[PDB]
């Protein structure tokens, strides 16, 4: 009944500032139930809680470890809302969700965070993007790229299986590589066509390689 | 800021019901029945499973349930399945703030798996050759990735991801041998060696 679509860069350069956004559909960001979260995860760590704003509160409600970086707009015509953070630093590499945090006031899903974005990784670092170079594995492996994260699918997600993207690997040139498995009939391989499509959205770069 | 307190790691077989606990204070889990409990995958957004200690939201399967004593919350899965393996993730409204607990990660208990691709016509054209050694289901999570050629220990171009405190994924690994064209017709090239608590799995793969 309610989806967030996130977005916003993911790369950041040091000292500069994050932007991310959150088109809220399925409420309104008005709408006195509901409060609006960002939550962020660094690298293999839990969740932390950032803040959230109140359409009726002008208080800043803030993880006070975040030191008052972080602040939050609103474009209503849009249901939107976006966070900034300023001057990044290192440590502000992490990935980002948006999520609705239903108020206590209300029976359904009072009290918890019960839909949330899809998460955006950020990176800090001086480095440019960098498009991958995708390279099938006859009869996949992404080569090549910056920052993390990218995503695979086969045939435009017709093809599921098994499958399992394994983790990526960094070289000493800062550039990243990853690969992902599946396996297929051996007799509808010539005939039919596998189609691998790479999604590196900090790049905004989308590659579809036959195989 | 006074945090929830959950166990690093609990494990279990399938079929088998475990528990996750979540002890906070009398301002969080103790002051109000609004704990709440995220499933989270890796690579993926956490998805409310509990909440209001006992209620699942629409869409979750009863074999999710929540119960608090005291101070302390509890999430118990029961009928244990692989798609369970996962963090989980208890929250509580305090004083108005929210505050997740530290996560515990849920291994369904269900020999590493060693996966080796040579080198392929489209890379060395491209004048790049690729070694992807691939490795998958192996519990506790560490192992040690080395690597040889003409039974030889080569690691001129050797790139390794294991599992660690700081990895989303904890339960595969990576390692890509990059190299210039030619060192894999030179010799039928490679073994990937993979050790994991007595069991060293070396997997020779030679493409020519």
């Amino acid at each position: 009944q309610v989806q967030l679509q996130q977005s916003g860069p993911g790369l950041v350069k040091p000292s500069q500032t994050l932007s991310l956004t959150c088109n809220v559909y399925g409420v309104a960001i008005s709408n006195e139930d509901y409060y609006w979260t960002w939550i962020r995860q660094h690298p293999g760590k839990g969740l932390e809680w950032i803040g959230d704003i109140y359409y009726n509160s002008g208080t800043t409600h803030y993880n006070p470890s975040l030191k008052s970086r972080a602040s939050v707009s609103v474009d209503l015509s849009r249901n939107q809302f976006t966070l900034k953070v300023t001057s990044v630093t290192t440590a502000d590499a992490a990935v980002y969700y948006c999520a609705r945090e239903a108020s206590t006031k209300i029976t359904d899903d009072g009290g918890a965070f019960d839909f949330w974005g899809r998460g955006t990784m950020v990176t800090v670092s001086s480095a440019s993007t960098k498009g991958p170079s995708v390279f099938p594995l006859a009869p996949c492996l992404v080569k090549d790229y910056f920052p993390e994260p990218v995503t695979v699918s086969w045939n435009s997600g017709a093809l599921t299986s098994g499958v399992h993207t394994f983790p990526a690997v960094l070289q000493s040139s800062g550039l990243y590589s990853l690969s992902s498995v599946v396996t297929v009939p051996s007799s509808s391989l010539g005939t039919q066509t596998y189609i691998c499509n790479v999604n590196h959205k900090p790049s905004n770069t989308k590659v579809d390689k036959k195989v | 800021q006074s945090a929830l307190t959950q166990p690093a790691s609990v494990s279990g077989s399938p079929g088998q019901s475990i528990s996750i606990s979540c002890t906070g204070t009398s301002s969080d889990i103790g002051g109000y029945k609004y704990v709440s409990w995220y499933q989270q995958h890796p690579g993926r957004a956490p998805k409310l499973i509990i909440y209001d200690v006992i209620k699942r939201p629409s869409g979750i399967s009863d074999r999710f349930s929540g119960s608090k004593s005291a101070n302390t919350a509890s999430l118990t899965i029961s009928g244990l399945q692989a798609g369970d393996e996962a963090s989980y993730y208890c929250s509580s409204y305090t004083t108005r703030a929210y505050v997740f607990g530290s996560g515990t990660q849920v291994t369904v208990l269900g020999n590493p798996t060693v996966t080796l691709f040579p080198p392929s016509s489209e890379e060395l054209q491209a004048n790049k050759a690729t070694l992807v050694c691939l490795i998958s289901d192996f519990y506790p999570g560490a192992v040690t990735v080395a690597w040889k050629a003409d039974s030889s220990p080569v690691k001129a171009g050797v790139e390794t991801t294991t599992p660690s405190k700081q990895s989303n994924n904890k339960y595969a690994a990576s390692s890509y041998l990059s190299l210039t064209p030619e060192q894999w017709k030179s010799h039928k090239s490679y073994s990937c060696q993979v050790t994991h608590e007595g069991s060293t799995v070396e997997k020779t793969v030679a493409p020519t």
